[PDB]
């Protein structure tokens, strides 16, 4: 089981049960922070500290996508069934084979649109979709 | 002039109405009665939508009425019974021998597969050829419940009884013990099991251990409720020492089932119902994936996104309260509580790729139970 | 019906019924861009979680021009009619004919000037229009 | 039955048989409030206690509006018919069917009415109705 | 008849027969409220309750000027002859044309008097009037 | 028996035999507050002092919830059975396992009950109990 | 935005579907023989009709 | 007279009923069983072709 150099062939992402595919061109194609820092110090007047824990296990995933691709069209329609009022989930994964890296949330919402640029060259199209649980696979092959 | 009955329509009956709540699952009601309008030969299952109307069994036979006025009972209330029509003939030709009772089991699922929870009721009660049940449902994805009317169970020492010549044996049966005129296992299996929905957040059921039904009665007894479900004060469950079942005690003014439908020494009723939960989940969310995509291609990329419908499924689970807390339960060390290994296509030949059925996906578990028992001391010091 | 690669030759623009013309240098020439965020996530001390969506569908869109083009010209035949006090809707429409991915709106109005540079180069003339609804196309050649 | 995340398309309410329509931006369009305290506990001198609960169960709302919408014009002719001395009940209702959480009131009243301010951009408009019997509904979906 | 959006360019208001013409910047230059609440609930000890209207309909009006409009010489003349002893009505009338909402007053009545700051800026002048008779107009126009 | 710094992970409140859930964000979510002072000192025209101690042990305490939290069901449940004129105890207890902090009262009623806001974007719910006997716990890990 | 055309969902299972299409011919493929005519191609667009109430029910089940 | 004055420029301004609407002045006509050979509307059903003839008559329900 030879630990795999990075390639983006070997990459995989679902939204919603279908694959990620037109991606534009970066190092910053599917890039998921979390919400909030995980804790916070507090130093007294004395010298004497405490630390404290969140609870909030949540993110932001954004997306990169060229002018021309079919995940865009899925992402303009799930946008225009938010607008008319229906709300469901989505779930949205993502992992390395390489090193078994990434992870999952069941319910995904739409956060940020793009902005449609028509200019002299093709542009970005950036999505950003925002979740209330993430849990991040454990890269087992390190 | 003309009456408001020209632009709307209101009325009023006087009955009683609760609200639907769906749930996960169904009931079958096994039994001999036809009744030649809509099982006669053309279902061997039918299925309802309400019990008010029911029409083609009698209101008054004590198979399938009686049986479904305790499937119907609970406060929150299920929906689509499964009638029955499917051991129509007495138990077998030649009495005694289960062979054709088990012929018969094996001839109903072939008109219908979708009922989870297999309850004979109001006769078959005690029958030798019951055997067959037992021995079939295990390796079969469903639960098989027996209520006796009235047995010899109250003997911690007797094994010829249903709950003795198979004790510690079976993982997937259960029994309702109890006295005369009583359908139990439609009171609360299918009644309350079937109105939880583990898609909300701590929806855990995990005892059914306290539950009240709608309306029915209790039994007799102290050293009597040990010999039936088997159970022991402190030390918990043992099998040398009773018999496993279900008798609805009271304890306060308040009555409620006991046990927690055991179904061995130490196996209980929602453990069975939250992986079946699971398992059905899983085969859903699959053919929601098939339907989909245009085709989910042999290759690496194909089996990861196969398995990322598992990595759904368990965070799922992990939310209700199902999986455990990913800490280790004997030191409180940390320890994954779900692992998803997913195989390679690569070095499965291509004598084997041509067959188009995928490799098997691994996945790991860790169960969160509940507490059944308490213990407080009190040391006084004056 | 091939997919054609992109072209500004094969997108139309739609200004009051006519045709948007003499437009600046850059990829950035017609922009559109949703007034809001889609929605928004709320997660409480405990771990638990709330999504809102709002309904507010607005967009205001971009318009760079040259000094010297006709479109100029009606622009600022607009900001005086709204000057003077006449306030009407005016309809913006554009789209792409190699993927049919764009949007329509019924009443937009003036909501930016430009600025009249002079120097020694011709330089941009932008102008902003908003209006309370726009609903994008759905993109139907991906 | 997914419970829908909140979102104000989802949200109804009925005034005299009519919808309210055009409200104001902010997370606070309707607010209902109870009239007073439920209870009162009373301490006495040395250490013993009782509790006292109130009969009333009486609340106000509060509607902003925009100055251009068709609930401030029947507003303003309900205004005008209690002026004239003709006193009536009106019913209010609103309720949210992600969790049915919301109340009735079968006869309401005008208490304040809202300032006409003109200047330079359109402001709220903010009208309050008071019940002398308010019943909450019971939130099944939780 | 289409609903013109708002502007300060539409609104008009009648002082004694002569326009309003020196304003102030800001959402509020010419702002009326009512006197006083419409009515008051009365809930008793055992839950019953009973509502009582007013037959009060009075409302000033606050006017802000520049320190340079002719409007705040036409004000300062109608305080000089209220101070001399000379009192009667001089009506105020204002509408919007896109909504028809406004109100008139026939007898109006000066109430409090601006302060005259020189400073290093110019800054406002507030006027206040005051009448026993508001009647609001209906707007017709939604 | 390490000293856990400080997480609301490890926090329990337990009202009426269930568990309290569904927290609004804030780093005050269930605060407990004495009801009066511990004591007054009086001094004398002459210099002379006297100290004089309550025999008040009452306390409420403010619970500030999500609008989807079965806590706020369970305590909407609660009000409507107190105005039907059924007021009997409910306990609410709560208390911290990193320090043993914390206090119980056998008797508790609602006090005050929240507003119904829907606006824009969700907000929050805040009841208010109180006690006529309220004994803290000593926090035996510092 | 009058209430004309539906709501942008499917009126049976509630699922997302699109309210109205709008789709344009091609002028390329028709040919010289026919574009003379100074007669443009025909332009097909999409319908859904929303409807409204006429009759109710209430059912009123009374328990004592 | 109603119909006419319907603008569809506003938002909302759908009447797809013509269902319930008062004329300035008129008067009534008489029956109940004769209203449902007329206008062939059946109670909760619908409307059925084969058990009456469509019409419009300005019935009275209340004082309305």
């Amino acid at each position: 089981m030879a630990m795999k150099a990075y390639s983006m062939l070997n990459v995989t992402a679902t939204l919603d049960g279908r694959r990620v595919i037109g991606l534009m061109d970066g190092d910053d194609a599917i890039t998921t922070s979390p919400g909030v820092d995980v804790g916070t110090m507090l130093v007294g007047a004395d010298g004497s500290w405490l630390f404290s824990q969140t609870a909030d296990k949540s993110a932001t995933v954004v997306i990169k996508l060229k002018p021309n691709s079919p995940t865009h069209r899925q992402l303009t329609e799930k946008w225009m069934a938010q607008r008319a009022g229906r709300l469901v989930g989505f779930p949205f994964d993502f992992i390395d084979s390489a090193s078994n890296e990434g992870g999952t949330g069941a319910e995904f919402f739409i956060q940020k649109a793009p902005d449609d640029s028509k200019g002299n060259n093709a542009v970005v199209r950036e999505w950003t979709i925002v979740t209330g649980e993430w849990t991040p696979t454990i890269p087992t092959l390190l | 002039k003309l009456p408001y009955s020209r632009v709307t329509n209101v009325t009023l009956t006087r009955t009683d109405n609760f609200p639907t709540r769906r749930g996960f699952g169904t009931q079958l009601i096994l039994t001999h009665t036809a009744v030649s309008g809509q099982v006669d030969a053309t279902k061997r299952t039918k299925l309802y939508a309400s019990l008010a109307e029911v029409e083609a069994d009698y209101p008054a036979n004590t198979s399938v009425y009686k049986a479904a006025l305790s499937a119907f009972s609970q406060n929150p209330r299920p929906i689509r019974l499964k009638v029955g029509y499917a051991a129509t003939p007495t138990g077998g030709d030649d009495a005694a021998k289960k062979a054709d009772f088990i012929t018969s089991l094996g001839a109903i699922l072939n008109y219908d597969q979708a009922f989870y929870q297999i309850t004979l009721d109001a006769a078959l009660r005690d029958q030798p050829y019951l055997d067959g049940l037992v021995e079939w449902v295990e390796a079969q994805p469903k639960i098989a419940m027996i209520d006796s009317n009235a047995a010899g169970h109250e003997d911690p020492a007797n094994t010829t009884v249903i709950a003795a010549r198979h004790k510690g044996t079976v993982e997937r049966t259960a029994v309702f013990y109890h006295t005369d005129s009583t359908e139990y296992l439609a009171a609360s299996m299918a009644a309350y099991m079937s109105t939880r929905v583990f898609d909300d957040a701590n929806s855990a059921y995990t005892l059914k251990f306290k539950k009240a039904p709608g309306v029915r009665a209790i039994d007799k007894g102290s050293a009597v409720v040990t010999a039936i479900t088997g159970f022991v004060e402190q030390t918990g469950q043992s099998e040398s020492a009773g018999h496993c079942a279900n008798t609805l005690i009271d304890i306060g003014d308040q009555e409620f089932l006991v046990e927690g439908s055991t179904l061995t020494q130490n196996v209980f009723l929602d453990e069975i119902h939250a992986t079946d939960w699971i398992i059905a989940r899983t085969e859903e969310e699959m053919l929601s994936l098939f339907l989909n995509n245009d085709r989910v291609p042999f290759t690496d990329q194909g089996m990861q996104q196969l398995a990322s419908v598992p990595r759904a499924i368990m965070q799922l689970a992990a939310r209700a309260g199902i999986v455990a807390l990913d800490l280790n339960p004997l030191t409180g060390a940390y320890e994954p509580a779900y692992t998803i290994t997913v195989p390679s296509v690569f070095d499965i030949p291509e004598s084997q790729r041509k067959a188009r059925i995928a490799p098997a996906i691994q996945v790991r578990f860790r169960y969160a139970g509940a507490v059944h028992y308490s213990v407080i001391n009190y040391t006084m010091t004056f």
